RNA sequence: GCCGCGGUAAUACGGAGGGCGCGAGCGUUACCCGGAUUCACUGGGCGUAAAGGGCGUGUAGGCGGCCUGGGGCGUCCCAUGUGAAAGACCACGGCUCAACCGUGGGGGAGCGUGGGAUACGCUCAGGCUAGACGGUGGGAGAGGGUGGUGGAAUUCCCGGAGUAGCG
RNA sequence: GGGAGCAAACCGGAUUAGAUACCCGGGUAGUCCACGCCCUAAACGAUGCGCGCUAGGUCUCUGGGUCUCCUGGGGGCCGAAGCU
């Protein structure tokens, strides 16, 4: 049920690429890569989630980030499969520490919104038409995911967190609880609780983020049944 | 060949300290212990034990670190801030019991070899006694 | 006083009106300490700011791993002698106050004599092996000295061939 | 003592207003050997010596191992904490 999955292919990760931080957090350097305990991982994920369930079922929000190749898609369910926020392409500047500002992009976007089919279109030029058309769709792009959430998340999770490094440090700043999932790769030091294991194959990603979600309807009420993964496992 | 022992002991130990090491050694003697016992007492550390590396008497030193906190940077506020060897062996320093240090208004202490054993600066001011200055910890 | 002011509209010069400070005084000059952690014990430094000795070898000196006792010089504590008066410090009075002036109290680091403590330092005696040196066996190296030797090229000479230039 | 090559000085030709230079043709000490002096230097890592302690990554020289690697000594690069 738990490590039963995740010892089918979800387990170690990164090979001397690594952080002597994650130092506890391991149990064997076989095949020159590194192999991460999952019985510590277990003893984890209980802890973690004793949070992320406590500000689930308290009704406090969370922001997914999640832009690295192997693991968009994947993010952009999970999230909307739970009517929560995400970002899978660019993990923009300043979203948290001057969300003030990126959020007059929304009050920018909804503005465009009310104009997709609507009587203004019979007005203004060719010119601004297609150019709106082309504004909305990477404003749309960008801001699918940050939408849903009109005020600063309760805390947020993440994937590869040195990936989006960027990210950790509006939150932290802003002392929003960090939680995320991270690897040999990345460093403990700065996540709040942690989900420690594999943040590349699909396969640890996406079981991860399962249970996740899960977890999150569980303790709001009525789980339903689990969402896309094996896309195309090869 | 060290020429202190203790003023590298207190190093190990302000060093061991800056990168939260859980435990750290050093190598052993009967008055290092003796340090090491008033430490602990003090609440600077959980303790230490005798140990063992290739035949050679060491001391488990257990750091004591404060808790985690929030904000940039989350890294635990520190037990021992600051530890600083005092009579050093080139210059040796002694005071009489009325000439005894407050250590920072008193949070912290001032440790100093007497005729009686290893005292503090309230123990020895109290005691009646002086002796060499070892060093300061706060 | 230092930064600076004055070249036709100067709050910086000179006068004036006003204003700030102190007041039987107020200014200047000289000199001492201070600010100056600017010779740094308290309390500074030397990669590029001023500061690592061109580099070794070692004398005096400074400093000294772990453990057990003997001594108790350093060191600490106790008592006691000394530490004059005037001064300073605290009280209290005498001049109407004050400045001066008295009375009394409270101590002083130092050094002398006695007793005491032994952790640290020192000192004597013993022991250990983590410092250091030695042993055996191997290894890499344009480390140094002497002696001997190889070829490529530059230059010059002698011989051959060859001609109007070479550089 | 040696002296082929190179070359301060020195001389010729150039260039230039000038050219005691830069470029060209020569050229003396010196450069080399021995022996004895001299003692300086951007004698520079511009970082005195010895010791203990405080993440790792990467490539390299040199040793030792019941040699995918582990260990010791040395030479570079990127960088935790920290210092500046």
């Amino acid at each position: 049920v738990k490590e039963l999955l995740e010892a089918g292919v979800h387990f170690g990760h990164e090979r001397k690429r690594w952080n002597p931080k994650f130092a506890r957090y391991i149990y064997a350097e076989r095949n020159g890569i590194h192999i991460i305990d999952l019985q510590k991982t277990m003893e984890e994920l209980e802890r973690t989630f004793r949070f992320i369930e406590d500000l689930a079922m308290r009704g406090g929000t969370i922001l997914f980030v999640g832009t690295k190749k192997q693991a968009q898609d994947i993010v952009r369910m999970e999230a909307e499969r739970a009517g929560m926020p995400y970002v899978n392409q660019r993990w923009l500047g300043g979203m948290l520490t001057n969300f003030k500002t990126i959020s007059q992009r929304v009050h920018r976007l909804e503005e465009l919104e009310a104009l997709f089919a609507s009587p203004e279109i019979e007005e203004r030029p060719k010119k601004e038409q297609v150019r709106l058309k082309h504004e909305l769709e990477r404003l749309q792009k960008y801001l699918s995911g940050f939408r849903l959430l009109k005020r600063l998340p309760d805390a947020i999770f993440v994937v590869d967190p040195t990936k989006e490094a960027i990210a950790v440090r509006e939150a932290r700043k802003l002392f929003i609880p960090v939680i995320a999932l991270a690897d040999t790769d990345s460093d403990p030091d700065l996540v709040d609780y942690i989900i420690p294991g594999n943040d590349d194959a699909i396969r640890s990603i996406q079981l991860i983020l399962s249970r996740a979600v899960d977890l999150i309807i569980q303790a709001r009420g009525g789980v339903v049944e689990p969402s896309p993964s094996y896309a195309l496992v090869q | 060949m060290l020429t202190d022992p203790i003023a590298d002991m207190l190093t190990r130990i302000r060093n061991a300290t800056r990168v939260y090491k859980e435990s750290t050694d050093v190598p052993a003697s009967r008055f290092k212990e003796e340090i090491l016992r008033i430490l602990a007492r003090e609440g600077f550390i959980k303790g230490y034990e005798r140990v063992d590396v290739d035949g050679k008497p060491y001391l488990r030193v257990y750091l004591k670190y404060g808790p985690r906190r929030q904000g940039p940077d989350p890294r635990p506020e520190q037990v021992i801030h600051h530890i600083r060897r005092i009579s050093k062996p080139g210059r040796r320093v002694y005071v009489g019991v009325k000439e005894i240090p407050r250590v920072r208004r008193g949070l912290g202490i001032a440790i100093l070899s007497t005729s009686k054993g290893v005292l503090t600066d309230r123990e020895a001011r109290k005691l009646g006694v002086g002796g060499e200055l070892i060093c300061e910890v706060w």
